[PDB]
């Protein structure tokens, strides 16, 4: 019972949005809330962070201006406010608290407007049938001292946390899956494939800012 | 001539000055990338000297691979890590 | 004439002091009631000024009654629930 | 997988002897381990503890010149040195870490030499049939501030811990027992006795030393 985020907004170019997310079972009063961009048909963008020890916030160079982070502490909760909205802001807007160990993201947040470390994945596309062994490699530019973690994405679905850390199994993960990797080279094999987990695997790491993705992996059945 | 004593104190002091530096704040830098380097080396996190870190040590994703957060708060001080190290004890 | 930021500041003083002192051993003592009526009261445990105590906080078993060490290392600051009673926010 | 207790000793009046603990999963280096004597036929005393922290002893009078607390830290054990030893000393010695919460007890050291405040617990004996509730009793001499623990120790064998605090059920513990109380008078409610669960109940307060034990409770059926 962690994230709980604000409800879909609708709105024409120009307006100015807030979007919101409350912790509970988390040191809100002492970590870091991230939030994440997705935009539609395309991949994982990071656009800023909050520090709620100190207030520092910190913000893609694109959102500089824009964007703006707030807490409310005692109601434990995080504000993304967004002025002068585009079409390039139509997108899912997910909330993700960081620092006492690696946690799962919000359900997302629907902002509809109307009128450095670089990572690398591979494979891009997988096409294979139940009960298969896959590997999936991620490749950092530098060192990312193992804080990297896998995700598995469902369509129109928020990023499923499978693997945090490089090794560690996410609470009620199934077994079948195993995160290995050291350094700059990650990898996640996924033991006897199962229907229940076809989509995009994402990497990501978490040493330091800003958070990068790989570019995806998509699993399906031919 | 390097005494036992005196390199242990400058190891733990270097440590302590590294753990200081990566507290501070998110940021990837290299007191983040010794400090990630003597604990998962010396199986440790944090010093007893420096108690007013654990949260922030904690915060940082500090402590190594594997171990939840209890068993990093309860994590062997790595200025005995250093003493065992330098005295030839493991 | 008692003003809300100076009784609010001795509160918080008389508080760490409490808490100073009752991680200092296991005897049961005032110091150890004190801090225990505290964190029950305002349902909070130790001080984000007093960092360097949580540890020995929680050697102590000296926060509240029902909640874990994970629970009571990320309770909230008593400073801060002192600071809403003296302004009635709760 | 917590405390390790070393083996059995059989032993002749004016002997020296050293009974061992070795906890694992435990913050030993900053923590208090405890020495509990039970006399056969007779109740729990308190002998005493060690703050490895500071390396402090404490002792009950009877036990100062005698007994003997010294620690291992890098291999976290802990040694209880008796000297003198006379038939008053044939018991069994069991081991009890306290600190970041309550735990259970090892399951004890038989020794054989052959040749403040006040708990009262009620009933002292209780004479039921299965499925039926019970309702015992725990009043302390002073306020404990909720401090206090409810064992359940079958013949020949090491208290389980049943209850912590006052409220808290130990893990594997069946949810049928309850614990409530404040101040001065606390409750154990077993909940439709079962069959596994007779024997003798105690109490205790862990609100300084030293530490005190209730009466007991035996539990049988007629």
């Amino acid at each position: 019972v962690r994230l709980h985020q604000s409800a879909a907004q609708l709105v024409q170019p120009g307006a100015s949005v807030r979007l919101s997310c409350t912790t509970s079972g988390f040191n809100f009063k002492d970590s870091y809330l991230h939030w994440v961009k997705q935009r539609p048909a395309q991949g994982l963008e990071w656009i800023g962070r909050i520090d709620t020890g100190n207030g520092n916030v910190k913000f893609d160079p694109k959102f500089q201006d824009k964007a703006t982070i707030t807490t409310d502490i005692p109601s434990m909760t995080a504000y993304l406010h967004l002025s002068n909205l585009t079409s390039e802001d139509t997108a899912v807007y997910y909330c993700v608290p960081y620092g006492y160990g690696f946690h799962s993201w919000g359900d997302g947040t629907t902002l509809t407007v109307s009128s450095d470390i670089q990572m690398t994945q591979s494979p891009a596309s997988l096409s294979v049938s139940v009960g298969e062994t896959v590997t999936i490699t991620c490749r950092a530019s530098e060192n990312i001292y193992r804080t990297l973690a896998w995700y598995l994405q469902k369509q129109g679905k928020s990023p499923q946390l499978l693997v945090y850390g490089a090794t560690t199994l996410a609470d009620g993960v199934p077994s079948r899956f195993s995160g290995s990797g050291s350094g700059t080279q990650y990898y996640l094999k996924i033991n006897s494939l199962q229907s229940e987990d076809f989509g995009t695997y994402h990497c990501q790491h978490f040493w330091g800012t800003p958070w990068t993705f790989g570019g995806g992996t998509k699993v399906e059945i031919k | 001539f390097v005494n036992k004593d005196q390199i242990a104190k400058d190891v733990k002091q270097f440590y302590d000055q590294a753990l200081q530096q990566a507290v501070v704040d998110d940021d990837a830098n290299n007191a983040k990338a010794v400090v990630k380097t003597f604990h998962e080396t010396l199986d440790c996190c944090g010093s007893s000297t420096l108690t007013a870190l654990t949260t922030s040590v904690l915060k940082n994703n500090l402590c190594p691979s594997g171990s939840n957060i209890i068993s990093n708060l309860f994590k062997e001080d790595c200025h005995q890590k250093i003493d065992d190290l330098f005295s030839g004890k493991h």
